[PDB]
RNA sequence: AGGACCGAACCGACUAAUGUUGAAAAAUUAGCGGAUGACUUGUGGCUGGGGGUGAAAGGCCAAUCAAACCGGGAGAUAGCU
RNA sequence: GCUCGCCGGAAGACCAAGGGUUCCUGUCCAACGUUAAUCGGGGCAGGGUGAGUCGACCCCUAAGGCGAGGCCGAAAGGCGUAGUCGAUGGGAAACAGGUUAAUAUUCCUGUACUUGGUGUUACUGCGAAGGGGGGACGGAGAAGGCUAUGUUGGCCGGGCGACGGUUGUCCCGGUUUAAGCGUGUAGGCUGGUUUUCCAGGCAAAUCCGGAAAAUCAAGGCUGAGGCGUGAUGACGAGGCACUACGGUGCUGAAGCAACAAAUGCCCUGCUUCCAGGAAAAGCCUCUAAGCAUCAGGUAACAUCAAAUCGUACCCCAAACCGACACAGGUGGUCAGGUAGAGAAUACCAAGGCGCUUGAGAGAACUCGGGUGAAGGAACUAGGCAAAAUGGUGCCGUAACUUCGGGAGAAGGCACGCUGAUAUGUAGGUGAGGUCCCUCGCGGAUGGAGCUGAAAUCAGUCGAAGAUACCAGCUGGCUGCAACUGUUUAUUAAAAACACAGCACUGUGCAAACACGAAAGUGGACGUAUACGGUGUGACGCCUGCCCGGUGCCGGAAGGUUAAUU
């Protein structure tokens, strides 16, 4: 649940912790960890291309199957852990064969449940299976785009996606956006809700837990000067021109989606 | 084993100092002007070849030139290579 | 007062030295005018 | 427990005086802020000039910055001195 | 040489970087040194740096670089796979004493250790580019056990006082000893052992992982420190003989206990938190190919090897970076006594210095200070600067409030020394003795001894007891910004920027956007509870009307309309 914090220093004061009581108080399944190390934003040649990134706390990678795969074995949740790479919180889960995988946690979930990947397996949620298996109205949620390919849809804490209609080898989700979407209908989902459903719930506090979480502080674009940003400069707080981005096109309303290739999978936009 | 032009390559000189003369006198050590490039087991086989003595073991170090201004031209003396020889003992060299 | 030049040979030789400039393209054209003016120091390093 | 308090190292530079051919091409002295953090620091790397980088002052990028430095066009041009 | 003064968490000692002979000795004073100069980091000559164990090198990898092929690019070239580099991180091993003018964990003495061959003999499944384990990791907090170390007593040696007293509860000095080896302790972690099976670990695996079944809770791992040995040794106050007055040679007592005690060790621990905390190798183990009674594997022993390079000296500076023998900058390590909470500060030890012009005189005036009648901000743009407050314990403490604060609010009281309580108390530590004991580095009791606050009462001194150094000025109203932060290196630290929070908007993933002629990469190994851009800036109450204008979004009936034909 989330708590407040009594406001015994300022920058205490407005904080919201989510906590989880029952998350693993311990080191993660030390197979399935990797390194992975930082970028700052910055590509291969160096310069910085996606701002606002930089330092934070370092990170482990944990190994997550989204692929998921291991069909008709099944295997029962080990615990439940924080991950720092994403809003969610994974599942470490463990075969009948003694594999153990990570996997996102679905919503209802906890230790010792069982959980069956594939095509006979039974709808509960955490369980993986085609959607051409998935009877309608469904929710469902880590959504394959392309068969085989793994979980791309709906991964982020508390949400998941409703499964419309089903057109032969086609069927139409209601995505977490409120886009509807063809997709072929031998792709992979599990069921349920993704899991930390509250994580919307935390505010930060202060900077400086923006600043663990690595995110570099941002300079709005009318404190600068007019070399620095298109909507820089003037004496006193001048801004007598359409909001754009610094590279100067504009941001309040103007659609940038160009992608004519997968436009015969949108059935309709958001809004 | 070492080569005989090798061996007979490696010695340059004795050394004279006071601490070359104490160190012989006291703890059974020559001191050489050896090559630059002369390794230890060199040293101790042209050494055991080229005086006929036994040798416990040998240090060496590089010594580094001094650089000097003859006149105002400015000017560096050669590195070189220092051998101190221990010998086994009631060995005598001359 | 920390002043600019703060040196490392490690960082000089790595800058400026002579497979730093023998790698590239500009810093051979760098070895070429060095030799072609004559100088006696060619590179930086010792 | 804490971007908590007081306060050394450390980091910084708010006030005054001196200094202004200085001890110093920005410092000393007396006080001053932070001092478990958005801290500070060592080593190495990466980002190159209409470019970088910037908790944004047009700041900084080798005592140089409303476009670094070096070489070249180049003896630019100069109705001006 | 005798005094004096200064530093002493440094102005001492040691490393890394950086420098490159500045180190030591002889010799010289032309130039250099802000003066003289016999002196020197100056000139000239000679000497001086010794390693299996220190470091580099080497093995391993991070960020990152290069990059066979490959992809892309007018050319140049860009990116990148296999790889191969790249420490600032991981990986084997030496300490004590002595020695030179200058080196020493390198040389000498004593005592060890590590890794590789080789060769024996004993034994018999060896083998990897692969599997598994391990290496292997955060912040904060908390004690407990210790140690470095210090203090006191004991012991040993010396002393009996320049001037009153000082054979004593007197003064001074010393009271040191490592690595290794053996023991395995406080502690911490973990249930072990056997048997069977198995969709997993790219193939295999006796190894791991997972399922069973049986049996015993006592077995394994780790581990400071202590103890014994190292050590009948070395060292050792001092003495005794010579003297190149520099020092040399010889001899050499005591060498214990208690208490205190780290920020060092156990501790890569434990507890807690969220912001969820490198890799690879050495190492352990498994088997694959292969071999085959060989090779190899491990065991003791014997023997050999451990190359090369650096090693002087400066290192918070006269030797590095600042043009200077420059009030500057410069990372890490050691951390004594008294008082003190303290690495503050004061005086000191060890140690090191007196800052490379002196000598007078004692005008104005300048600078840094001390004090001041009476007044107390009248000065002034402005209490600028000065002055003033300052510690600990206890009492007490307002409006307002987001209930946390405000608040150390304000304000006041006690403070030294001596005695008694109490020949030193509460407390801490804890020997003998005794008992138990599966027997020890054991468990009880027992308190010797040592250390030791805090308070009360009484007395006493001074003008003054937080006596020096050190060490908040306080209150009221109000503008602005919520706050901690950030900023114009070198005239601006703010109301400027940032910020948590909010709102709009874009973006369905080969996303949007950005750097890129492109490949490619960031975003992100993320997936609308996510990311980017814009504006606003905690929180409370809110956020009214206008779409005419300019943008933006949607529509496509008509008008206008390019290349093309």
């Amino acid at each position: 649940a989330v708590v407040k914090c009594k406001p015994t220093s300022p920058g205490r004061r407005h904080v919201v912790k989510v906590v989880n009581p029952e998350l693993h108080k311990g080191k993660p399944f030390a197979p399935l960890l990797e390194k992975n190390s930082k970028s700052g934003g910055r590509n291969n040649n160096g310069r910085i291309t996606t701002r606002h990134i930089g330092g934070g706390h370092k990170q482990a990678y944990r190994i997550v199957d989204f692929k998921r795969n291991k069909d008709g074995i099944p295997a029962v949740v080990e615990r439940l852990e924080y991950d720092p790479n994403r809003s969610a919180n994974i599942a470490l889960v463990l075969y009948k064969d003694g594999e153990r995988r990570y996997i996102l946690a679905p919503k209802g979930l906890k230790a010792g449940d069982q959980i069956q990947s594939g095509v006979d397996a039974a709808i509960k949620p955490g369980n993986t299976l085609p959607m051409r298996n998935i009877p309608v109205g469904s929710t469902v949620h880590n959504v394959e785009m392309k068969p085989g390919k793994g979980g791309q849809l709906a991964r982020s804490a508390g949400t998941y996606v409703q499964i419309v209609a089903r057109d032969g080898a086609y069927v139409t989700l209601r995505l977490r956006s409120g886009e509807m979407r063809k997709v072929e209908a031998d792709c992979r989902a599990t069921l349920g809700e993704v899991g930390n459903a509250e994580h919307m719930l935390r505010v930060l506090g202060k900077a400086g837990a923006a600043r663990w979480r690595g995110v570099r502080p941002t300079v709005r674009g009318t404190a600068m000067n007019p070399v620095d940003h298109p909507h820089g400069g003037g004496e006193g707080r001048n801004f007598g021109k359409h909001p754009v981005t610094p590279w100067g096109v504009q941001t309040k309303g103007k659609k940038t989606r160009s992608n004519k290739r997968t436009d015969k999978f949108i059935v309709r936009r958001r809004s | 084993m070492i080569r005989e032009e090798r061996l007979l390559k490696v010695l340059r000189a004795p050394h004279v100092s006071e601490k070359a003369s104490t160190a012989m006198e006291k703890s059974n050590t020559i001191v050489l002007k050896v090559a630059k490039d002369a390794t230890k087991a060199e040293i101790k086989a042209a050494v055991q070849k080229l005086f006929e003595v036994e040798v416990e073991v040998v240090n060496t170090l590089v010594v580094k030139g001094k650089v000097k201004r003859h006149g105002q031209r400015i000017g560096r003396r050669s590195d070189w290579k220092k051998a101190y020889v221990t010998l086994k003992e009631g060995q005598n060299l001359d | 007062m920390k002043r600019t030049f703060q040196p490392s040979v490690l960082k000089r030789n790595r800058s400026h030295g002579f497979r730093a400039r023998m790698a590239t393209k500009n810093g051979r054209q760098v070895l070429a005018r060095r030799r072609a003016k004559g100088r006696a120091r060619l590179t930086v390093s010792k």
